[PDB]
């Protein structure tokens, strides 16, 4: 073991000690980069980037990482990652950041006492009162069913569920995200006989000027990442969240723009879908911006079609489909008539068949209690809507 | 000295919720308190330090109105800071603060009006506008208003404008705030530049009398000692004055242009001399001025003189010590190259744009020279530029170099003397980079060695020793397959290049690729059978092997199994 | 114009932060923590100019603070940069050699002089000797 | 023997007397411990063991899950009446999340069961 | 410049009170000076005043200085050198907390010149009374052989193993053990008997290094390698899993009667692996995976335990599915067909897709099962769900290139579902369906003709599949599809520019018009009938299931 990490709710450091110098100042952010801001990268408990592998236990928040160079044993790291964290549990009471930036001199007591040069000493919480001089500073019945009437029965148990978000962007035009959030909302559609209760499970991009957020439908009791409800009958709204890091975004605008003279204007513009070429974008319309003195314009286009509006003074380029991994490109040629040109942002509509905040759903499990059907009987559908918002760049 | 005790009592917590206790027992003791006005301002400055460290603050605003209407100054002030950082919209406490600041402006102490515009001009309501806007200007105006007065008005209205258009409507003061570019304090001036900015954006023909004066007055701040920031007379001033030019086409008056010529040109002969001093802060309030004098002769775009010196003013900053002024230097002849004048002279420095695109470290200003070389490309220049971006892509890092992928394929084709080097460039960008070559760029290089037979001897050969690398993208193999599928015989007189070497130089990467790239590879397998009867044996013991046969894909077995059956029948 | 004006520190925490636009108090607070994910991370050689949003931020730390205006993108970022470093200046002989303590125990002084200096999102008095002969009558009043 | 599942914090309410959950106590918990289901063959055991040593405070055999042993209270769907082995006894739950898993593990057992009676009868 | 003024502020203010002579609140200010410098303030200029709160009695204080000055002997090691005199005071001290913590402060340091300092004082704590000393003594050698008289240092470790408190045995072999990575031979007498005496009662930490030193010794005699093995055999019933893949490592590997009884008691503890935190279930399954390829008649019976729960992490639900596959026979290929028809309807659409593509890997490996593998893909495109009629109609393909001439009454069924298919594979896959066996569908032509139409903005598998199909369906059936073959090869080698298409083009277009008899045997002969890690690779993962390189499956070289 090189080093044990120990991250934030945001990816920030909290408190670090490293214990081999094969591990670099590099490897602090070469977690962050790569597992913590993974953007489309699927969850592992070890990692490998760039002869370095990375082992990480969340507890709830915190990213506890651990950072070795070598052929370890991987079930000594990860037992030895659950005996750090009880460690301080027994300490701290639970593990969050308000408890370890209140211990920041405990848990270098304790890294130093557990762990030397990477070598698992006795972990053991009786023997480490004579070792470890700090101390830690601490810090019914639900009647009738309002939102769900009684007795409902379907000649087929089916249930829906569709992941609504939208994305918003302003970016650069050297390439520069500089903001980016995606606003979306969980509807359920529930036709399910009898009473059932039923849980719902997630992956962890959700926290439960935009600002990360997320309200729940009142039927919702929170208390692991799970989630327990009794679905109202009909179309309902699970979830409503705003999120902000790790945006996947599945286009980019590339406004290469070239004034000549004062009379003369050329604009290419190249669009990359960001996305794996399986799936398939759609109703996609780009909208490139002329000046007011504009008298005539030549667009060619390489796939889908461009027609000028004057009344809008803007090219509007519309593609019926794009599949993912690819590459676009229109070229137009605009004469003017003889101040300079306040470039107003190349806006983008388009619509994707996933979620482009990293939302995904893992299980969603129904049980009625007296009734003769589970979750295998009941027909299930996951419909990802991917969308634009304000997704422009700068021109 | 009750303040600092509290401060200290926060600081000297060992957790968070030491603070919500210690903070809660001391809101609480100020509760119980809602006195001597000492004794009130300092509970007020303890409720705002509060407040500032993020915690909730649901009262004490009846008790800092109570401090407007004192007479010390410290109670006032500290009454104020409340009301301009803590914003209620308590309908009585609105009526209750627009009556403590009238009595303050009716007041003719020069601090307690000062307070009382800093005050409209930190909250900046309507509630504030439609109660001052009205007598705002007529401070502004009146001549026994102070000057540091003079300077607070002005800017408080700046805000009322900016606020609300509406209830700022021009007349009678808009002429008299013009005159004010004529005072001797220039802290009045700076103030008045500002208001006649923002005001000219929409209604410019009624300051129009404001060109003349600004002329005028930075003739004379160019050509004070207490307006001297190291050894620049009026930095500030200078360049609020080059702003307000930038909101007007060259005046009308020749001999106001005239004298806008001069003092341009100082400017720029100030730029030449050695430095007045060896400290940083000299050299960024010295350019400070030069680079809005800049933006001034782009925006007029009329004097040609001016834009050819301005350009070898800015190929000066490209080999400087400092980040701050490579990077604006590169902003700047990006809108300078696009001028009808000054695009033959940003020509001029096309080698010294390349030797600071292969030296510099910082990725913004690296970028930056990128956009610089499309920029100034020219048919006299493609082929400078276009070489040196790909002498650039070998020994580049991944970060820029998707864009300038981008550029390279868009100048080949834009500005093709001929198709004998368009064919070597992008041939020449697939093998450098050639995961980030879109495949309509790709298509229509074979597109040209399809229909015209000259560059075929050419491209084949250029392919050929592309191929021999042993980290070849995969775009390079297929591009690879199908020029030497359709044209190894015109290579096939070189020993070094026989047919049988052109066949295991494919098939060395045939695996260790994609499926279509296998797939373009097998119909090119078939074309050596047709032009190369001598490779013929040791092509089908490869089409007929179990990897070829019994493949897993549907298309890489239906194509194998066909030109099988094409060698044999 | 100006937008706002931050002093912050490298432990992340704020000594000053004065507002010239219209936000909410935790849209107040999520920039802030961003403006020091932007500042923390550049080194010495890096530019002092940021794009952050839709505007651009100006800083320069003074060994163990950071000074951050953020005006619009048009707004001559090179001038900006000097009015940090006045500002800094008349904190120096207001507060005599000032420390990071001074603005923690003197905080309704220091909104004093950033009155003095930038008013309504523009700069008010560049003269260090007008702001000084004002502020120390501001004293003995 | 395979075990099911294992829940700490697991209440136990004596009953006073269908099927109400206000009716019984519900401030006085007659005894807490851990709660283990646990299974070989054709039943399943409703195991209930102190915190520390892991003694068995009682069990309930439950053979079929829709039956008599294990019956949901009609107020809440956190509180079960228990046959032990007999007498009557009223658990309880800290959540829904602990009742869900209490109520799946004994369902998916005896779906495995039914398939293994199925595979039988062919 | 500005801001720095060392004569007031918070350094100053830290400075004063560190000067001060009550000690109870000189602990409160180096927890200050700790309490800064983690968050990232610059305390450098403390350095001087720091350690002179180092000549003290006080334990508490004495660590609050080394916990400050550990922080610097790594990022920038030449500052804390400069108190490496009041190290070399404390390693002789009373209070042997404090000869050990200023041994490890000593050793962490990343300096040349100090190893003229962990000279002989460091070869007394290696003969200290007291075990916690030598237990840290035995790790710095291991820190200085990183950075002769250390080779002198070597047989001090050897003697450390012949010790009677074990966690002194069990720093020293992982110290060893380390160092032997770039240079310990285990002869059987005195080494092996005494280190597995130690391994049945050291910490838990301790039996992993044993453990993972054993894997390293070479046996000669069979029963000498049997008599290791009833040592060895106990240890698989300990609570850390760790310590059960290590036990396994050396049974795996030392498995020259008692051969069946060693492979009955090695599937209860794999299977009680399970029962762990979701991180140590990945770590175990990798192995799991790994196991059940060399020996696969430890595990033959035990497919229930390797059943997907539906809370498990993806990670888990993934590796659980592999092995699955794996232990699919024909004894029990009904129960996980049970259960790869329940895992299809979930809704997780990323393991959806593998649950149904995990149902033809098992019509491949069972082929016995063929038909119920069949029938159980046509009860999933009943449901009409978007993410499994697509997924299916790959798996069928497949099947239909495995099985030939057997299914093809359930075309019929497939052929209704075209308005379903949006991922360019899945309408590959029943372009091929139309183009095979077009002498059965009733309406090929009427199918291929509703794709020709909008030809492009499709992928280029669609578009060569498209046209094979109709070259085939030209091929069965001439003088209906005339219309088709000059349609497509007009958009093959006109309209498209791909040149991997208009060629392609070209050589049905050559074939075609020589001689449509010869074109016959060329497209419509008859094809050739179409996941284990090879066993030089495999039986190299072996010798180390518990580490890296069997998580990853991948050899140590490319670590």
């Amino acid at each position: 073991i090189g080093g044990l990490f120990i991250y934030n709710h945001k990816g920030e450091v909290l408190i670090s000690r490293v214990y081999r110098d094969d591990i670099g100042r590099n490897a602090v952010d070469a977690f962050r980069v790569n597992v913590i801001h993974a953007r489309q990268q699927v969850r592992s408990p070890v990692t490998n980037i760039a002869r370095t592998s990375f082992f990480h236990v969340k507890r709830s928040n915190i990213w506890l990482a651990a950072v070795t160079k070598q052929n370890v044993n991987a079930a000594m790291v990860f037992e030895f990652l659950y005996k750090m964290c009880d460690v301080m549990a027994a300490y701290f009471g639970k593990i969050s950041e308000e408890n370890i930036k209140n211990n920041f001199v405990l848990i270098y007591e304790l890294l130093d006492e557990i762990l030397d040069f990477g070598y698992p000493q006795n972990s053991e919480t009786g023997a480490l009162k004579t070792f470890i001089t700090q101390q830690g500073i601490k810090s019914q019945v639900t009647g009738q069913i309002g939102w769900r009437r009684e007795g409902i029965k379907y000649r087929r148990n089916e249930l829906f569920l569709d992941v609504l978000e939208s994305v918003n962007l302003l970016m650069s035009p050297q390439g520069q995200v500089l903001s980016a959030h995606v606003s979306g909302r969980v509807v359920m559609k529930s036709y399910l006989s009898g009473m059932p209760e039923c849980k719902f499970g997630m992956n962890d991009k959700i926290v439960i000027i935009a600002i990360d957020d997320c309200t729940f439908h009142q039927c919702v009791r929170l208390s692991e990442r799970s989630i327990s409800f009794i679905p109202p009958d009909g179309e309902f709204e699970l979830m409503r969240y705003r999120t902000t890091k790790d945006i996947i975004l599945p286009f980019r605008v590339i406004p290469l723009v070239r004034e000549v003279g004062r009379t003369k204007l050329e604009v290419k513009v190249v669009i990359k879908s960001n996305f794996k070429p399986s799936l398939l974008a759609q109703k996609i319309e780009v909208r490139i911006p002329t000046p007011l003195n504009t008298s005539g314009v030549q667009v060619i286009c390489m796939k889908g079609k461009a027609k000028y509006k004057a009344s809008e003074n803007a090219i509007v380029w519309k593609i019926k489909r794009m599949a993912g991994m690819k590459e676009s490109q229109i070229s137009a040629e605009i004469e003017l008539l003889p101040k300079k040109w306040a470039r107003p942002p190349i806006s983008m509509n388009f619509e994707v068949p996933f979620a482009p905040s990293g939302l995904k759903v893992r299980y969603l499990k129904v049980f009625e209690p007296k009734l003769n059907y589970s979750d295998h009987d009941v027909i299930k559908w996951v419909r990802y809507i991917g969308r634009s918002g304000i997704y422009e760049t700068r021109c | 000295r009750g303040l600092a005790v509290f401060i200290s009592d926060i600081r000297n917590c060992k957790s968070k919720e030491a603070e919500i206790k210690r903070i809660n027992k001391e809101l609480a003791n100020i509760r119980s308190k809602f006195l001597d006005g000492y004794s009130k301002k300092k509970y007020v400055c303890k409720l705002l330090f509060i407040f500032l460290l993020g915690h909730d603050i649901d009262f004490g605003h009846m008790e800092a109105v109570n401090l407007l209407s004192s007479n010390r100054y410290t109670e006032k002030q500290i009454g104020y800071l409340f009301i301009s950082v803590l914003v209620n919209s308590n309908s009585e406490l609105i009526r209750l603060i627009n009556n403590a600041i009238k009595n303050d402006l009716a007041s003719r102490n020069p601090t307690f009006m000062g307070l009382a515009l800093h005050c409209i001009a930190n909250v900046g309501s309507r509630e504030m506008a439609e109660a001052f806007a009205g007598e705002i200007p007529k401070i502004l105006v009146a001549g026994d208003t102070m000057d540091s007065v003079k300077q607070s008005a002005a800017l408080c209205l700046l805000r009322l404008y900016r606020t609300s258009p509406d209830l700022v409507p021009m007349g009678d003061w808009t002429s008299r705030v013009v005159h004010l570019l004529n005072d001797q304090h220039l802290g009045v001036v700076t103030a008045a530049t500002s208001l006649i900015t923002t005001l000219a954006q929409k209604n410019p023909e009624e300051f129009k009398t404001s060109v003349s004066l600004a002329v005028s007055r930075l003739s004379r701040i160019v050509t004070l000692q207490d307006y001297t920031y190291y050894f620049v007379p009026a930095p500030w001033l200078s360049v609020k004055l080059l702003r307000l030019l930038q909101c007007y086409p060259p005046p009308e008056d020749p001999a106001v242009r005239g004298r806008l010529t001069e003092c341009l040109e100082t400017i720029l002969n100030k730029a030449q001399e050695p430095p007045k001093s060896k400290k940083v802060q000299h050299s960024n309030a010295k350019n400070a001025v030069l680079f809005e004098a800049i933006s001034l002769i782009i925006h007029h775009d009329s004097e040609p003189n001016l834009l050819v010196r301005a350009c070898n003013q800015l190929g000066q900053f490209l080999q400087h010590r400092e980040t701050n002024l490579r990077y604006l230097a590169l902003e700047s002849m990006c809108t300078l190259a696009s001028s009808e004048f000054s695009h033959e002279a940003v020509k001029t420095h096309i080698e010294t744009v390349i030797n600071a695109l292969k030296t510099e470290r910082d990725v913004s200003v690296r970028q930056r020279a990128v956009d610089l070389l499309y920029a100034m490309c020219d048919r006299s220049n493609a082929q400078q530029i276009v070489a040196e971006m790909l002498s650039y892509l070998e020994t580049a890092d991944y970060s820029i170099r998707e864009e300038i992928v981008l550029k390279v394929a868009i100048l080949a084709e834009k500005y093709a003397v001929d198709y004998t080097w368009y064919v070597d460039t992008i041939l020449n960008l697939i093998r450098i980079a050639g995961d980030y070559v879109s495949e309509e760029v790709w298509y229509r290089v074979i597109q040209i060695v399809i229909n015209r037979d000259d560059v075929q001897g050419y491209a084949a050969k250029t392919v050929f020793e592309a191929l021999q690398a042993p980290a070849c993208h995969e775009n390079l193999v297929k591009v690879g397959g199908y020029i030497l599928g359709e044209f190894g015989n015109l290579i096939a007189g070189d020993p070094r290049s026989s047919p049988l070497i052109q066949f295991n130089l494919l098939h060395s990467k045939f695996h260790l690729c994609s499926v279509p790239t296998r797939a373009l590879l097998l119909s090119t397998y078939i074309k050596f059978v047709n032009l190369f009867p001598e490779v013929k044996a040791t092509i089908q013991d490869v089409l007929r092997s179990d990897s070829q046969l019994k493949n897993a894909d549907v298309e890489l077995q239906q194509r194998a199994v066909e030109y099988l059956r094409l060698s044999t029948v | 114009m100006i937008r706002f004006i931050l002093i912050q520190n490298r432990a992340g925490k704020t000594r000053l932060a004065k507002w010239y636009m219209q936000f909410d108090d935790d849209e107040k607070q999520k920039l802030i923590e961003e403006v020091h994910a932007v500042v923390t991370v550049r080194d010495a050689k890096h530019t002092n100019f940021v794009e952050f949003r839709n505007f651009k931020i100006i800083y320069r730390r003074y060994a163990g603070l950071y000074f951050c205006i953020c005006v619009d993108v048009n707004d001559n970022n090179l001038a900006y940069l000097e009015a940090i470093h006045n500002f800094v200046e008349v904190l120096n002989e207001y507060f005599h050699n000032v420390c990071e303590l001074d603005l923690v125990f003197n905080f309704y002084k220091v909104y004093t002089v950033v009155d003095e200096m930038f008013l309504a999102g523009e700069i008010r008095e560049t003269s260090q000797t007008k702001v000084l002969k004002q502020l120390l009558m501001l004293q003995s009043l | 023997e395979s075990v099911l599942c294992v829940k700490p914090e697991v209440h136990v309410y004596r009953i006073p007397p269908g099927y109400r959950a206000s009716e019984w106590q519900l401030d006085q918990p007659s005894w807490s411990g851990r709660l283990r289901i646990t299974a070989k063959g054709k039943v399943a055991y409703i195991k209930l063991e102190d915190r520390t040593s892991g003694e068995l405070f009682a069990q309930a055999p439950v053979d079929q899950f829709p039956g008599t042993a294990v019956e949901s209270v009609t107020d809440s769907s956190r509180y079960f009446v228990i046959r032990i082995e007999r007498a009557f006894i009223g658990l309880g739950f800290g959540d829904r999340g602990d009742a869900f898993d209490f109520n799946v593990a004994l369902q998916d057992h005896f779906k495995w069961v039914k398939q293994q009676c199925e595979f039988a009868k062919q | 410049k500005y801001f720095t003024t060392n004569k007031k502020g918070e350094i100053f203010e830290l400075k004063a009170e560190l000067n001060n002579e009550k000690k109870e609140k000189r602990k409160e200010a180096v927890k200050k000076v700790i309490a800064a410098m983690t968050v990232g303030k610059d305390v450098s200029s403390l350095f001087p005043d720091v350690v002179n709160c180092m000549q003290t009695d006080n334990l508490e204080l004495k660590k609050l200085v080394y916990l400050y000055l550990m922080n610097y002997a790594k990022s920038q090691p030449d500052m804390a050198i400069m108190a490496v005199n009041s190290f070399v005071k404390d390693c002789e001290d009373p209070n042997p907390l404090i000869r050990a913590l200023a041994v490890r402060t000593m050793g962490c340091i990343r300096v040349d010149k100090i190893t003229e300092y962990l000279c002989e004082p460091l070869r007394k704590c290696l003969k200290d009374e007291d075990p916690y000393v030598r237990k840290t003594a035995a790790v710095c050698v291991a820190k200085l052989h990183d950075i002769v008289e250390d080779q002198g240092f070597l047989d001090s470790l050897r003697d450390l193993i012949a010790d009677s408190n074990p966690m002194v045995v069990a720093n020293a072999v992982a110290a060893l053990s380390e160092i032997s990575e770039s240079h310990l031979l285990d002869l059987n007498p005195q080494n092996i008997n005494k280190l597995l005496t130690a391994l049945n009662e050291c910490t838990e930490w301790g039996q992993i290094f044993i453990l993972d030193c054993l894997s390293n010794y070479n046996p000669k005699d069979d029963r000498e390698a049997q008599s290791i093995c009833e040592r060895v055999t106990p240890r698989l019933s300990h609570a850390n899993s760790a310590v059960v893949l290590s036990a396994v490592k050396v049974l795996m590997k030392f498995l020259e009667d008692y051969y069946n009884m060693l492979l009955k008691k090695l599937a209860p503890p794999l299977v009680t692996l399970l029962s762990g935190e979701p991180e140590v279930q990945y770590v175990a399954l990798r192995n799991i995976n790994l196991i059940v390829q060399k020996r696969p008649e430890i595990l033959k019976q035990e497919i229930k335990v390797f059943f997907v729960k539906y809370n498990d992490p993806i990670y888990v639900k993934l590796e659980k599915l592999d092995i699955m596959i794996r232990l699919a026979s024909q004894a029990n290929i009904a129960q996980v067909l049970a259960e790869l028809k329940e895992y299809a309807t979930e809704v997780d659409v990323d393991f959806v897709r593998k649950a149904v593509r995990a149902i033809g890997r098992c019509a491949i490996k069972v082929e016995q099962s063929a038909e119920r593998c069949v029938s159980t893909l046509l009860d999933l495109i009943q449901t009409k769900v978007n993410y499994v009629v697509q997924e299916a109609i790959v798996v069928i393909r497949d099947i239909f290139r495995k099985y030939p001439n057997k299914y093809e009454s359930i075309i019929a069924t497939l052929c209704e579902n075209l308005d379903s298919l949006d991922e360019p594979d899945a309408r590959a896959a029943m372009i091929w369906i139309v183009g095979e066996y077009a002498e059965r569908i009733d309406n090929a032509d009427e199918l291929l003709e509703s794709f020709l139409e909008g030809f492009h903005d499709e992928s280029t598998q669609v578009q060569l599949t498209l046209l094979t199909a109709i070259v085939k369906l030209f091929l069965k059936k001439p003088s209906e599809t005339q219309e088709l073959v000059q349609q497509v090869l007009s958009l093959a080698t006109q309209d498209s520019d791909n040149p991997d298409l208009r060629d392609r083009g070209y050589i049905y277009w050559r074939l075609l018009s020589t001689d449509p008899v010869t074109a016959k045997e060329v497209v419509l002969s008859e094809k050739p009938l179409i996941d284990l890690i090879e066993p030089t690779l495999l039986d190299e993962l072996i010798c180390h299931i518990g580490s890296l390189a069997s998580v990853y499956h991948k050899p140590p070289n490319a670590f």
